[PDB]
RNA sequence: AGGGAAACAACCCAGACCGCCAGCUAAGGUCCCAAAGUUGUGGUUAAGUGGUAAACGAUGUGGGAAGGCUUAGACAGCUA
RNA sequence: GAUGUCGGCUCAUCACAUCCUGGGGCUGAAGCCGGUCCCAAGGGUAUGGCUGUUCGCCAUUUAAAGUGGUACGCGAGCUGGGUUUAGAACGUCGUGAGACAGUUCGGUCCCUAUCUGCCGUGGACGUUUGAGAUUUGAGAGGGGCUGCUCCUAGUACGAGA
RNA sequence: CGCUGAAAGCAUCUAAGCGGGAAACUUGCCUCAAGAUGAGAUCUCACUGGGAACUUGAUUCCCCUGAAGGGCCGUCGAAG
């Protein structure tokens, strides 16, 4: 995870999810583009 | 298009029980599937099964779709034996308990509940068989966190696919 | 379940290999069941016992009638033992036989009354200096609290007074010897209290 | 001069509230209203002209929204650091009647009269109460 | 001075001659502490937001304008 | 018509922006190590040489020697080394009395606790007739740390180390 | 870190529904604890006499009777 105040889709495989009230990003390619809240 | 208006198309070997509020699915190769169908839901009958909502909400719009999905894999698991081929290192299957020594000093023994069953078709592999995909996927995940896949050389228990992120140092 | 005895002082045992094991010897005159408290009639499961010999003129009529329901003819004190699932009739006699050797055990008595201790003896405080200019206060506590926030002393502040006869349990003491012919437990180590104080010996809570 | 109720000749009744899916504070406000005696024309503010309230199913009481996992209950033990909390659902597992008592207690006055009115509230846990001799009748059916 | 803003010279309403177990209002209010709507109609809001707050970041949701992709068969998913 | 400094001692108490110990994610993380970021405040969290020191610099340890609030916590608990009244001296300034981005030796720390607080320990009354004993536990407090050698195994991993 | 899973034919730990998960939290361990005025519970013991006035939870007064037990006191304590 990577905690910001501004999560973005860093590449094309990134996907933004509201999970449990948190704006997370899941990446199917690289787990370094996983990022927590924003 | 949306999935709740896609009918179930159950085969002949699924003898259901309409009860008004909750569905009860019986059949051969597994049975006894009960599900408390929610309040915002319609369960009607024909030659095939199909679902519709009750009221103009965005909460029940997700619920009718998940109810069609739950009864889809519920019916097709009453019909067929839901599987998973987890590939690991060393599997001494013996009975209702599973025995595997994943690189520690102790071989951690894993027991299997009612429903599920695991087999030993090869040397490095586990095939699972169960009637609901919920518990099939749950016991596959419960095997998986015994040892997650190390990227570098590659050790642990995997899935059937190969999308494991490998790195070189 | 446990047993009630009195502390007869400490002794020693040499083993044959040559280690001296420190031993307190708990003399257990055999304990006599007076009630059996059942959850139906009392709310919980327990057993009352007695350990011997009060005078007749020191047993009151209420106490003598309680000791005469159970045909026990009974003595100093009455103690209680919470039970899980054990059945005792109200005349039974539990002895040292419920202990083997090995057999880790918890022993509770009343500690020796130190009278009114100071903060050095009661709470292991440091003394201030004895010579380097120090005025009258060489052994007193230091400050109590902080200045105006909070402007009062916090509760549970460690101060002085009565290191006394509180109940103390000493747990996981090994049983060296169960001597049932003259009714003795020999117990590895120290036990709270003076010689002849009442002491309660029941199996270990941390097993 | 106006009427004053006087504590010798006050009439009291016994009542059973069935808290089997009632909102917590909307139940508590009618309970506290009836403990003070606000529903009686003989209301005098310095005498308790209230009724005895029995509440039976006090773990079936219900909070709305997310107040079940939320809604902390606090108490300070008196020692430093000794703040202590419990949420709604672990309190309704531990002591279920304490919920519907600290709701009604906070809505009563902070007086010796509020204590005397709180003594007339008898909340219980199951579907029964040990008060069949006082013969309570059901309200807000 | 009084009433309101929990408490609060200077903020709001209002300027106390005295008595009344009379009425109507202002500010502010009307579930219980605590006087008065658990009032009515139509919505919004799921955070306890209300009941602390900025750059910026979010398929959170309501509304209103517009474009083209719109069955010769579109936006992601199977038979060269 | 007085709220008596800096430091040390003694005793603390809270926060968490976590120093150790615990749980994770990513990695330019092969492993021993790490880097960073989350979660976590339960318990722990040096002794000294120098200087009045806080700090700092060293010496040697530790698993670690956390950062802060509390009248820069704490003198009706102690000290009184520094600043610091009156004495004296040096350098400097001033004709001088004297003075100091200054140094230097010397130099009185009062209180028997009424009330709140806190640690103990009783006396009264009440608990619905009274009594001797034994109790349940709503609640509250304490406790909670950690190192090393070995045992699978010089194995898994790594060309090797 | 997830299973199943839609809204959004897919994918997604989540929106329903189910799991793992830390010295934190609640127990477990020790001690105090019914002044817990919500004053709880057990076992056992003790008391089984008349009359008058005035007001009839009835109180007051007189006579008799003072039990279970508690205390004062004494000899003391590894208790103070």
């Amino acid at each position: 995870m990577k905690v910001r105040a501004s999560v973005k889709k860093l590449c094309r495989n990134c996907k933004i999810i509201r999970r449990d009230g948190i704006v997370r990003v899941i990446c199917s390619a690289e787990p370094r583009h996983k990022q927590r809240q924003g | 298009s949306r999935v709740a208006k896609n009918p179930v198309k159950l085969p002949a070997g699924v003898e259901i029980k309409l009860a008004g509020q909750q569905l009860s699915i019986k059949g051969a190769k597994g049975a006894l599937e009960l599900k408390v169908h929610p309040s915002v839901e319609v369960i009607q009958d024909s030659g095939e099964l199909r679902f519709a909502a009750r009221n103009g909400d965005q909460q029940t719009r997700a619920m009718a779709g998940t109810t069609r999905a739950l009864v889809n894999n519920m019916v097709v698991g009453v019909s067929q034996g839901f599987e998973r081929k987890l590939q690991l290192v060393g599997v001494q299957a013996k009975g209702q308990v599973l025995s595997l020594s994943l690189g520690f000093s102790h071989p951690v023994d894993y027991e299997l509940p009612a429903g599920i069953v695991a087999e030993t078709p090869s040397q490095t592999d586990i095939l699972i068989k169960g009637i609901d995909k919920q518990l099939v996927g749950q016991v596959a995940a419960e095997i998986r966190d015994f040892r997650p896949p190390e990227p570098y050389k590659g050790k642990g228990v995997r899935y059937a696919d190969e999308v494991v992120r490998r790195k070189e140092a | 379940i446990g047993v009630v005895g009195r502390k007869c002082g400490m002794t020693r045992i040499f083993t044959e290999e040559g280690v001296s094991i420190p031993v307190t010897v708990i003399e257990v005159e055999p304990n006599r069941v007076t009630q059996f408290k059942t959850e139906e009639t009392d709310g919980y499961r327990a057993v009352q016992v007695t350990a011997g010999e009060r005078r007749a003129s020191r047993v009151t009529k209420a106490q003598a009638g309680h000791f005469a329901k159970a045909n026990v003819a009974a003595g100093r004190g009455v103690w209680e033992f919470r039970l899980g699932e054990e059945q005792y009739a109200a005349g039974d006699q539990i002895t040292v036989d419920l202990f083997q050797a090995g057999q880790m055990v918890d022993v509770t008595g009343e500690s020796k009354g130190k009278g009114f201790a100071g903060t050095i003896k009661r709470w292991n405080f440091r003394g201030q200096d004895n010579t380097h200019g120090n005025s009258v206060s060489h052994r007193v506590p230091g400050s109590i609290g902080q200045c105006q926030t909070p402007g009062r002393v916090f509760k549970g502040k460690k101060m002085s007074g009565h290191l006394g006869a509180e109940r103390v349990t000493v747990q996981s003491l090994e049983i060296v010897r169960v001597d049932a012919e003259r009714n003795l437990l020999l117990v590895k180590g120290a036990v709270p209290g003076a010689t002849g104080g009442d002491v309660i010996v029941r199996p270990a809570a941390k097993a | 001069k106006t009427y004053t109720a006087k504590p010798e000749t006050v009439q009291r009744d016994w009542f059973v509230v069935d808290a089997a899916g009632q909102t917590l504070g909307r139940l508590a406000t009618e309970i506290a209203r009836r403990l003070r005696g606000k529903h009686k024309p003989e209301y005098t503010p310095h005498v308790d002209t209230g009724d005895y309230i029995v509440v039976i199913n006090a773990e079936q009481v219900r909070v709305t929204g997310a107040k079940t996992t939320d809604k902390m209950y606090y108490h300070h033990s008196g020692f430093p650091g000794g703040i202590k909390s419990i949420n709604f659902e672990k309190l309704i597992a531990k002591a279920p009647e304490r919920v519907i008592e600290t709701a009604v207690k906070g809505m009563l006055p902070k007086n010796p009269l509020g204590r005397d009115m709180y003594r007339k509230l008898k909340v219980y846990k199951g579907a029964s109460h040990p008060h069949t001799a006082q013969q309570p009748q059901e309200l807000k059916i």
